């Protein structure tokens, strides 16, 4: 997917300020709380019986980093999201059998997390740019 | 549909939002129009530029509808019947657009309520908006 | 939610389907598993081959649930509460899968009821299944 | 999208038997009846006040042929659905502002119409093959 220069600018500037140790975990965590069927894919992660349990869960946080890792890799290759997410696609689609709609949901949760973290700075234009990005990732994953 | 904790959580967020409700509704609308441009075709006669009086006025209407929904949370079908009629029958609003505006309403709350937008409250607000959306598409 | 004509139309299709209900439910399941392979992971312990006794037995259960739903069409939340609990809480069935099975149930009726599957009845059955699906995902 | 040889065989054999003057109209017609918000895109078509009105509407039938025309073109170019639907994509997305979910719905309606028309012959394997096809078309349109 192609971002305009201003779109690219909006995404890049904000992403530099992202705590890559934490935002991933907050997004995955929220996904599991907000869309609890997604918990079916993480029975090995231990206690997911409460929101606090999910959020504080070290494995959720740890795994969130990898997600965000993939998202960062996505931002670096906007013109080749297909090739970039090739392997993650095979993993989620053919081994994990995650429905692609859940990629869209995780993307939207990420956007909510960014809004939460940056407040006013997460302006409607900035949001519009990020929606393009998480849509691109989701579709790349879904190929 | 909504749990007592959900109802409690939604009431709390509403309370903190306070008199900003109208302004936040207008912001959610702007976010939707920018992020999901297909939605703009429902408002051909609106000026949808930033700071538009029409978007502001409309944001207040949205907010007021949502406030009426939480104020009558145990009977949203009845409370929202006229709006359901309007959206499905008259405006023929594509059901998918309700998820888009719901998401932007969540984003708008998130960007304004640091303290209140916890994971639990996030989950409750999402369910609340999905229920509102169900009612408003229930004439489908 | 459902109109009287809808209720009338759904009752009619059920009537014509008759004692094939179980067999058709099993066919819809097969159609879903083949067309949408991600759905199969909910049935790891099933044998999902053609002619599987387990798919047949399960198809009858589905059909019976749907029949109970039309038989209590004005109170599906109550009628389907245990099944709602089962699918959302225990099985954690992804809401999207309900649209997939609903589509395959429509396809299965279409392929078996030439006369009954009119545009109007199609529309009514779709709404009926969307309502059943809403209830069965209502513990989300 | 790639169909297996058996998948391709299942699609091709059935599609040869399709009345290309009618099935398109039945699918579009049903879409407008079953998902009535889609009627917003066809206010120029006249009477859509009843199912019978929609189905009997000459403009619906006429337009359905073009749809089916595009679908037939799609079946002919399974390996290049992207390029094939390029122009239809710009039309629906950038001029018409149809939400892509509606492409998926029209595809699924088409499948219901094929099932209706061919009964037992529209076997679960045959259906699975067609779902691959209508998914490919929808995603091509949505690019
Ligand atoms: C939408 C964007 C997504 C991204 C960028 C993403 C990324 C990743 C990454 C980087 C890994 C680790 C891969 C590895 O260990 O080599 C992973 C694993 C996994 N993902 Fe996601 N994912 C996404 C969506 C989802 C969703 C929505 C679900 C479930 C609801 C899911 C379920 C899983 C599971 C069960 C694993 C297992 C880890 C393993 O076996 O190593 N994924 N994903
Ligand atoms: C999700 C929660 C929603 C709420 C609470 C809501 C509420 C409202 C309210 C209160 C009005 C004013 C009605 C009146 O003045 O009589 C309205 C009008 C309208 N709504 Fe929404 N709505 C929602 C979703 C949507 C969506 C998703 C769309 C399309 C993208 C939409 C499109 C419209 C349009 C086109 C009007 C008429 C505007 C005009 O002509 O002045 N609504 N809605
Ligand atoms: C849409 C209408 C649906 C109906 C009417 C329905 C109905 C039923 C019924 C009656 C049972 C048996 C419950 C019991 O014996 O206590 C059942 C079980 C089950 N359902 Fe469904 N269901 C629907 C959708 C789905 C979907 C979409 C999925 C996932 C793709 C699903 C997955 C399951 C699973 C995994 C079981 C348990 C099977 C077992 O362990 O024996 N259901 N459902
Ligand atoms: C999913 C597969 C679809 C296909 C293959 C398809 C194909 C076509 C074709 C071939 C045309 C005529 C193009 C021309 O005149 O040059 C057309 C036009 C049009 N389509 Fe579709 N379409 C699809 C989905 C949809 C949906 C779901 C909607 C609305 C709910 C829609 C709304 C329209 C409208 C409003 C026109 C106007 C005709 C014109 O301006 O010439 N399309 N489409």
């Amino acid at each position: 997917v192609h971002l305009t220069p201003e779109e690219k600018s909006a995404v890049t500037a904000l992403w530099g300020k992202v705590n890559v140790d934490e935002v991933g975990g907050e997004a995955l965590g929220r996904l599991l709380v907000v869309y609890p069927w997604t918990q079916r894919f993480f029975e090995s992660f231990g206690d997911l019986s409460t929101p606090d349990a999910v959020m504080g869960n070290p494995k959720v946080k740890a795994h969130g980093k990898k997600v965000l890792g993939a998202f960062s890799d996505g931002l670096a290759h906007l013109d080749n999201l297909k090739g970039t997410f090739a392997t993650l696609s095979e993993l989620h689609c053919d081994k994990l059998h995650v429905d692609p709609e859940n990629f869209r949901l995780l993307g939207n949760v990420l956007v909510c997390v960014l809004a939460h973290h940056f407040g006013k700075e997460f302006t409607p234009p900035v949001q519009a740019a990020y929606q393009k990005v998480v849509a691109g990732v989701a579709n790349a994953l879904a190929h | 549909v909504l749990s007592p904790a959900d109802k409690t959580n939604v009431k709390a967020a509403w309370g903190k939002v306070g008199a900003h409700a109208g302004e936040y509704g207008a912001e959610a609308l702007e976010r939707m129009f920018l992020s999901f441009p297909t939605t703009k075709t429902y408002f051909p006669h609106f000026d949808l530029s930033h700071g538009s009086a029409q978007v502001k006025g409309h944001g207040k209407k949205v907010a007021d509808a949502l406030t009426n929904a939480v104020a009558h949370v145990d009977d949203m079908p009845n409370a929202l019947s006229a709006l359901s009629d309007l959206h499905a029958h008259k405006l023929r609003v594509d059901p998918v657009n309700f998820k888009l505006l719901s998401h932007c309403l969540l984003v708008t709350l998130a960007a304004h309520l640091p303290a209140e937008f916890t994971p639990a409250v996030h989950a409750s607000l999402d369910k609340f908006l999905a229920s509102v959306s169900t009612v408003l598409t229930s004439k489908y």
